[PDB]
RNA sequence: GGUUAUAUGCCGCCCGUCUUGAAACACGGACCAAGGAGUCUAACGUCUAUGCGAGUGUUUGGGUGUAAAACCCAUACGCGU
RNA sequence: UUAGUGGGCCAUUUUUGGUAAGCAGAACUGGCGAUGCGGGAUGAACCGAACGUAGAGUUAAGGUGCCGGAAUACACGCUCAU
RNA sequence: GAUGCCCUGACGAGUAGGCAGGCGUGGAGGUCAGUGACGAAGCCUAGACCGUAAGGUCGGGUCGAACGGCCUCUAGUGCAG
């Protein structure tokens, strides 16, 4: 497990690094969430900032 | 109504059928090459099947021609037909599987007016 | 179990010649060292200081270096595939200049003085040496030698 | 394209050798050589024939 | 472009007319050196005395024997002498230094000394030039002039007094010349074993004269 | 179980692919176990040679 | 058999052609095997071999490098050809007039030779002005400044950088690098 | 993409390109930098020379801020004024109207001296400034102004 | 002339595998179909292509939208200098 | 920059242990392993010779009573074996 | 069709292994205004043609609703164990 010359790593999954991985896949859903939520407020508090 | 070109030779006539074919049903005469470490078919022991090989490559010349001189070209409409009207002499077209016995008609209509030899003009008859 | 000491087998190599043990004659001490000279590597048992290993005893090689009672020797010792340079410090009376060397530059003098000597009187000269050539042809007379004809001998027992 | 042999194609003989034609004319090939009357010495014979 | 034409044939039948002068010289040369060869053998029997001849100049080698098994040492010889290929040949030039290469290649190679007749037909039927690093066949005397025209050397028969002769450009023509590639000899080696010398009845060594009948048949 | 123990066979035929090359020569070697003495003087001779073709 | 003396059926091992797929490229190539064919001049071959090279072997040549070889004595008034990019340097101040030749300017350094009352061309405007490569001078950038060439050659003595992705006290400075841990390299 | 890896052009060949005799297994060797000392002693000694033991002092809590000092050599330096100013401030090298050059607003913490500077006076705006930085600006006419 | 079946002459052990060495009195295989084994990821080395170049990296986020796309972007931050 | 390998085995010559071994262990070279082809009936390694697909010629080693392609060739002797 | 065309010379054994150019499969973007109930796909076929080969093409039979060529993208992509 080490040979040639390559730099020595770290990589920490050792753990069960499988049960707790994040794909923010729901980046574009979170973006249009989070501007609906802005307009809403807006609305809500209007004519506040 | 072809090109003139040398004679045609084939270096290799008969079909190279995998070793074993005759043997199991399981395998298939499609070849492939053996690669056991105790075969006499890789290692050519005198008696055995012959492997295809760069060497028996046809004579640029005449590779890809029929025995009638023409290069055969797939067609499956008058349009496609057309793309060989200057090329009467190199090409001779073949009607595509698929097509239709009333399309069939037209294409060989078209065929002869042209001078373009058909390779299978019995088809769907 | 085995022995790979750093004179192993050298019993025979290192002995002094016989008849010849004791002192060193002083010309090897009167001898002069200079940077780029060829010298070749033969130890003297009796003086165990700035002693070459084993390997380097005929070996040949260029001085790089000269200090008080010694000399830095450059050899080529081949290690697998290739040929590293090594450089030894040795005492001179391990060493010895090279007549290889001392020989060639008497050709390089005397090659000079023909290519001198070939433009002044004007003609031109060959300075390549030449292998050893098939010989010419030639005459023998039987005057006083006429052939004597020789027989293969019995065998006999002694 | 095709390496004609000189030692068959007298063509190419004379392409290659100009003097093929010469010799052949002369017939060099197979001069008479002149007439001598040298003999060799007793000790040469007398060394042959020895026992 | 007449002139061209005109110019290029002018110049054509100049270098023939040269061609002509010089290979009517090599004959007399030649003749007369194998005739003062005869004359002074004669001339030293009549006066009870042995004409011994010079020393051979060149030798001719052939290689006899195949690629597999061959050790280190006359393999690396054998590719100096640029044969590498069962019935290969090539000229050298004897001296010392070239001498003990033989005896090192023995076993594996026929030599001898060549006669006129046998390089003549070498060079005619199997004579191919290194140019360019290719092999090409020396069809034309242009190909040797355009090659060989810096040391002398205008034509086919040029080419060949130079080998013949171990002229001072020996080494640039011979180097010249791609290695001879040989038949078998047309009625076999005369033998049942080559691998043995040809003093105990093989085919191997130092045949002298011997060797013009071997190279003759595979050429 | 026991097996071979060494043997040279199949390594000069290893060497001599990639060959033995000799080691590669430059006009100026390193001055690296040059007596230190005359390495010092032998900076100071250097530099008076440039101070002088200038 | 044939007792070979070499490896059969060795490739040169040099590139007979760009591995880009750049058309424009392709096209400066056609016109320099034209010229390296039909001419004779030594510059036209060179510059053909050096429109083949990978983007580690064409490094990037300075303003600054073109400046210093313009203060070569009977340079100044050379067309400098860059076979690749040419790179802005503010570390000057002074640039020279001159023509320079390349594959690329940066834009930086596209205004400081315009600036100065210069002139970048492409190397087919050069074909045409200089077709036998008249009045040039080829620079080249440097090579072994990459950080890839200081890991080369890597082992003990050798005085070369450990690949290494962390740098710090305790990143590969003890044991093996110094007297007090056991030994030094 | 799957395509052009060999594992498509080793399909047909047994072994899979790892051998008959050695073969493919799970982790001949031990994980990851297993066996440092021992069997992989070789490869650890050549290639990564001072990866075992301790050198120096520990610090516990450090905190990088505390460190931050990046450093501008004098080369650059006339890069901190503005590309349209530059041209004009060279030209016309005023003791009375010499720019002002705050390095800290650029993002610098010490002004190092490699290279030359134009012989046209500067105030340098720095915490930290080299010795030799300090002399190269006065021998341009300039000034070091130290900050905080 | 091709193909195909047969005949005749000569030749032709059973593949796969481990092995210095397999036709082996070494192992798996009665037959056939269908399924069936170097993958994806984090971080990396060399090499190559591409963009820009003393810089570079839009996508954490914001703006916008024909709405998970495309388009636009400040301050930082990373690596480099 | 990266793969495989890190069980070897045989022949000639040099050579150690052993009564010896188709045994154990070294040296140099050539091989087999990884290799078919002609020969040695047969055979990993011997002899010849190393191999793209074909045609013609010539040969190697080995052969030419018949099996079997090729002289029941030529020549001088020797040998008769219940 | 300059990745083309052409001239010249040499060379060709191969396990483990390396690299290269290709053939085939499911699905994606583009295109052929491609094929098709007047028969798509599949299957059978000691019938034909092309390719050294992976394979491709055509005819005949059976059948009943979809499917292909080319330029690219992508993988749960090729079996005798
Ligand atoms: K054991
Ligand atoms: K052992
Ligand atoms: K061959
Ligand atoms: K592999
Ligand atoms: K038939
Ligand atoms: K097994
Ligand atoms: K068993
Ligand atoms: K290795
Ligand atoms: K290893
Ligand atoms: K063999
Ligand atoms: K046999
Ligand atoms: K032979
Ligand atoms: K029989
Ligand atoms: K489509
Ligand atoms: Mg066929
Ligand atoms: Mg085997
Ligand atoms: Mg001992
Ligand atoms: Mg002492
Ligand atoms: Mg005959
Ligand atoms: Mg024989
Ligand atoms: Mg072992
Ligand atoms: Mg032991
Ligand atoms: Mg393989
Ligand atoms: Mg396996
Ligand atoms: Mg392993
Ligand atoms: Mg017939
Ligand atoms: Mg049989
Ligand atoms: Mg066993
Ligand atoms: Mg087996
Ligand atoms: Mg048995
Ligand atoms: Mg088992
Ligand atoms: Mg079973
Ligand atoms: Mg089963
Ligand atoms: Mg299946
Ligand atoms: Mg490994
Ligand atoms: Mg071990
Ligand atoms: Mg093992
Ligand atoms: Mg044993
Ligand atoms: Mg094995
Ligand atoms: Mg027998
Ligand atoms: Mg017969
Ligand atoms: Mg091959
Ligand atoms: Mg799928
Ligand atoms: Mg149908
Ligand atoms: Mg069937
Ligand atoms: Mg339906
Ligand atoms: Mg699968
Ligand atoms: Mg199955
Ligand atoms: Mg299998």
């Amino acid at each position: 497990a080490i040979s040639k010359n390559l730099p020595i790593l770290k990589n920490h999954f050792r753990k069960h690094w499988q049960e707790r991985v994040k794909v923010h896949f729901d980046q574009a859903g979170k973006k249009v969430s989070r501007r609906n939520a802005r307009a809403t407020r807006a609305a809500k508090i209007a004519p506040r900032p | 109504a072809s090109l003139p070109h040398p004679k045609i030779v084939k270096k290799h006539t008969k079909k190279f059928k995998r070793h074993h074919s005759d043997r199991y049903h399981r395998v298939a005469e499609n070849w492939r090459k053996q690669k056991g470490i105790d075969s006499v078919v890789r290692r050519r022991f005198r008696g055995n099947i012959s492997q295809p090989k760069i060497g028996y490559g046809s004579n640029k010349k005449t590779k890809f021609l029929s025995p009638s001189g023409h290069k055969t070209f797939l067609v499956a409409n008058v349009k496609d037909l057309e793309t060989l009207t200057m090329h009467t002499k190199t090409y001779a077209a073949e009607i595509a599987h698929n097509i239709s016995a009333k399309n069939r008609v037209v294409i060989l209509a078209r065929a002869k007016a042209l001078g373009i030899k058909v390779t299978n003009p019995k088809g769907r008859l | 179990g085995k022995s790979h000491g750093y004179r192993s087998r050298t019993r025979y190599m290192f002995q002094r010649d016989f008849r010849k043990h004791g002192a060193v004659h002083l010309s090897t001490y009167l001898k002069v060292y200079k940077v780029g000279d060829i010298v070749d590597i033969k130890a003297n048992g009796s003086i165990q200081k700035g002693m070459p290993h084993k390997f380097y005893q005929g070996k040949t090689g260029v001085v790089y270096n000269v200090t008080k009672s010694s000399v830095g020797v450059i050899i080529n010792k081949m290690v697998g595939n290739r040929y590293l340079e090594k450089r030894l410090n040795l005492r001179v009376e391990h060493i010895k200049h090279s007549k290889c060397r001392q020989e060639f530059l008497e050709r390089v003098k005397a090659n000079a003085a023909k290519r001198a000597e070939a433009k002044a009187q004007g003609v031109a000269v060959q300075l390549k040496r030449q292998p050893a050539q098939p010989r010419e042809s030639r005459i023998v007379s039987t005057e006083g030698n006429v052939p004597q004809t020789l027989a293969p001998v019995p065998y006999e027992t002694f | 394209v095709l390496k004609k042999n000189p030692l068959k194609n007298k063509q190419v003989l004379l392409r290659l050798n100009p003097y093929a034609k010469v010799f052949a004319a002369e017939k060099l090939g197979s001069k008479k050589a002149e007439k001598t009357g040298t003999k060799p010495a007793a000790v040469f014979t007398e060394t042959l024939k020895h026992d | 472009v007449a002139a061209e034409r005109a110019a290029r044939k002018a110049a054509n039948k100049e270098k023939r007319a040269i061609i002509l002068e010089r290979n009517a010289a090599y004959q007399k040369e030649y003749e007369t050196a194998e005739r003062n060869i005869i004359q002074a053998k004669r001339d030293a029997k009549a006066a009870g005395s042995y004409y011994v001849e010079a020393q051979h100049k060149l030798v001719f080698v052939v290689r006899i024997k195949g690629i597999n098994k061959i050790p280190p040492k006359p393999r690396k010889v054998l590719q100096l002498l640029r044969l590498t290929r069962i019935n290969s040949g090539t000229f050298v030039k004897v001296t010392k230094a070239t001498l003990e290469l033989l005896k090192l290649i023995e076993p594996y190679v026929a030599y001898g000394y060549p006669s006129y007749s046998t390089i003549r037909q070498l060079v005619y039927k199997r004579g191919f030039g290194k140019i360019n690093k290719q092999r090409v066949p020396l069809s034309d005397n242009a190909i040797i002039e355009a090659n060989l025209g810096k040391y002398g050397i205008l034509s086919i028969d040029d080419l060949i007094h130079e080998i013949i002769t171990v002229g001072p450009h020996f080494k640039q023509a011979n180097n010249f010349l791609w290695p001879f590639k040989l038949s078998n000899p047309s009625g076999g080696w005369g033998v049942p074993r080559k691998f043995k010398h040809f003093i105990q009845g093989g085919s191997f060594g130092n045949r002298e004269e011997f060797i013009n009948k071997l190279v003759k048949s595979m050429n | 179980a026991k097996s071979k123990n060494h043997t040279a066979h199949n390594q000069t035929r290893k060497a001599h692919r990639n060959g033995i090359k000799k080691p590669k020569t430059y006009k100026y070697p390193s001055l690296k176990g040059v007596d230190p003495k005359f390495r010092r003087n032998h900076k100071h001779a250097l530099h008076g040679t440039a101070k002088a073709l200038a | 058999g044939i007792d070979h003396t070499s490896k059969q059926h060795k490739r040169s091992g040099h590139r007979t052609a760009p591995k880009s797929d750049n058309v424009y490229l392709k096209l400066l190539v056609k016109l320099y095997t034209f010229l390296a064919r039909r001419t004779d001049a030594p510059f036209n071959k060179v510059v053909l071999k050096a429109l083949f090279l990978s983007k580690i072997n064409r490094p990037p040549v300075s303003v600054s490098r073109i400046a210093r070889a313009l203060k070569q004595e009977g340079a100044a008034n050379k067309t400098v050809v860059v076979v690749g990019t040419v790179t802005d340097d503010a570390r000057i101040f002074e640039f020279p007039k001159t023509t320079v030749a390349a594959l690329r300017f940066t834009a930086g350094a596209r205004a400081k030779i315009v600036k100065a009352g210069g002139e970048c061309i492409t190397l087919d405007q050069l074909a045409v002005r200089a077709p036998k490569g008249q009045n040039t001078l080829i620079l080249r950038g440097p090579r072994n400044s990459r950080e890839a060439v200081r890991h080369f050659g890597m082992g003990p003595h050798k005085g070369k950088a450990p690949r290494i992705l962390s740098t710090g006290r305790k990143f590969e400075r003890a044991r093996g690098r110094r007297r007090s841990k056991g030994f030094k390299v | 993409p799957s395509r052009f890896t060999k594992t498509r052009k080793h399909r047909g060949h047994v072994s899979a390109g790892k051998g008959r005799i050695g073969k493919h297994r799970k982790h001949p060797g031990g994980r990851g930098m297993a066996g440092g000392q021992h069997h992989h002693r070789i490869n650890m000694d050549k290639y990564h020379p001072g990866y075992f033991g301790k050198v120096g002092m520990r610090y516990f809590h450090k905190q990088q801020a505390h460190f931050w000092k990046p450093v501008l050599n004098l080369d650059k330096l006339w890069t901190l004024i503005p590309e349209d100013k530059r041209d004009q401030y060279l030209k016309s090298a005023s003791k009375e109207t010499a720019p002002v050059i705050d390095t800290l607003a650029a993002g610098y913490g010490k002004i190092l001296g490699k290279g030359r500077i134009p012989n046209v006076p500067v105030i340098v705006k720095a915490r930290f400034v080299s010795k030799l930085a300090e002399e190269k600006i006065r021998a341009a006419g300039g000034v070091v102004e130290l900050i905080a």
